[PDB]
């Protein structure tokens, strides 16, 4: 989904809000910031109910504005409370109701997901791997910035995991793949606007394909 | 138009316990997880052995994974794990650029700064720049390479060891290793 939280690359934002090794303070800010996590966790491990790419696509669904705007602990809070209404375990009236006012939730899916592809390629390390030009309306763990890129293979793991396109809708064809770490020179991504060296983007299998 | 966000989250929180899906003490048991037990410390513990231990650095820059359980550290958000050395001329940094990915039981919870808009924007285009700004000023002889964590694979910097620190103890190099240096934005400092 090319929302606007695919952020890398994006230009006109101001200084990081941290010098190295200043105190962060506690873990958690307010008393309720561990509930998202928390309830996540409820969610994937106890109930079932959705797995962690569902948390990641459902955040990415927030209004454009709402996700500006919104602190991160507060996104998840939405996303979270978001696909227990998606699933019919919670109402939106129950929650406004417990809340007291207003509880906007994320917008819902424009897409249904995609299966895992049938047809992928096996890469070894240091073999040229080209993002396939694609645009995927749903959920994707391929930043923008490297569509259509060429990098070489870093590492492919020894595991593998469900394609986040099918999982990330509930889907049931989300089969299983390894991902790659693939290096790309700065210049490929951002030509002569960088100061960088390299960036390695880890990639599922079918993200790839050999490059020309 | 929205309620007070403490508000909303234990709206969630009263709606799912009120129907029973919540287990007893399972927020509770979250908290002190994530507060006490996913700590840099641990991160810290694993650069220290590998800076005084050849075999076990060759082993945590190999199979990272294997190295993180020995100490038995694999944890959510933690459990296929990949080390990324720092050398004379070369300088590794860990983002991610789509929400937070972190190496939560070895690194801790990210840092409000790591999920920043800003850092997800830059620092993969500009990060010498941002290191720089962030007080870490990396030598024009050196390249930067960003890890952009995008699927499974967590990652921890290892970073060079610093001159000075010959002969310390592991708890002595421990304490030396801090987050911002297992996140890569920060070099080990040796006091005077
Ligand atoms: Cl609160
Ligand atoms: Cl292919
Ligand atoms: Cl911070
Ligand atoms: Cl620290
Ligand atoms: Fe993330
Ligand atoms: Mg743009
Ligand atoms: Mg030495």
């Amino acid at each position: 989904m090319d929302g606007v939280h695919d952020l890398a690359g994006v230009q006109g934002f101001g200084k990081v809000p941290h010098t190295v090794n200043a105190d962060i303070g506690p873990t958690f800010h307010a008393e309720w910031e561990h509930l998202p996590y928390s309830l996540m966790f409820a969610g994937v491990a106890e109930l079932g109910a959705f797995s962690v790419d569902e948390v990641k696509y459902v955040v990415e669904r927030m209004e454009p504005r709402h996700y500006m705007m919104t602190p991160y602990y507060e996104r998840y809070v939405i996303g979270v409370a978001t696909l227990m209404v998606e699933k019919g375990i919670l109402t939106q009236d129950e929650l406004e109701s417990l809340a007291g006012g207003p509880f906007p939730l994320s917008r819902p899916s424009e897409s249904e997901g995609r299966p895992a592809p049938v047809e992928t390629t096996t890469f070894e390390v240091g073999q040229r791997v080209r993002v396939r030009d694609e645009y995927v309306p749903g959920h994707i763990r391929m930043p923008a910035y490297c569509r259509g890129r060429v990098g070489t293979i870093s590492h492919r793991t020894t595991e593998k995991w469900p394609f986040p396109d099918a999982i990330g809708h509930g889907r049931n064809d989300a089969g299983e793949e390894p991902t790659y770490h693939v290096k790309f020179a700065a210049e490929e991504l951002f030509g002569s606007d960088t100061d960088g060296g390299s960036v390695v983007v880890d990639l599922f299998e079918g993200y790839l394909e050999p490059a020309a | 138009a929205q309620a007070p966000v403490s508000d909303r989250a234990w709206a969630l929180f009263r709606a799912l316990d009120g129907k029973g899906l919540v287990p007893d003490g399972y927020v509770e048991g979250w908290k002190k997880t994530f507060e006490e037990d996913f700590s840099p410390r641990r991160g810290a513990e694993l650069v220290a052995r590998a800076w005084t231990d050849p075999e076990f650095r060759q082993l945590l820059l190999t199979d990272g994974t294997a190295a993180v359980a020995q100490y038995g550290y694999l944890g959510p958000q933690g459990e296929y794990i990949v080390a990324v050395e720092d050398t004379p001329t070369l300088k590794n940094v860990i983002v991610c650029s789509l929400c937070s990915c972190t190496a939560w039981p070895i690194l801790g919870l990210p840092p409000t700064w790591y999920k920043s808009f800003e850092y997800r924007a830059r620092v993969v285009r500009e990060p010498r720049k941002v290191l720089s700004e962030m007080g870490t000023e990396i030598a024009s002889d050196i390249e930067i390479r960003v890890y952009d964590t995008t699927a499974e694979t967590r990652y921890m910097v290892l970073p060079q060891r610093p001159a000075g620190t010959e002969g310390w103890s592991q708890e002595q190099l421990q304490e030396i290793v801090t987050k911002d240096c297992l996140i890569g934005v920060a070099i080990p400092q040796v006091p005077t």
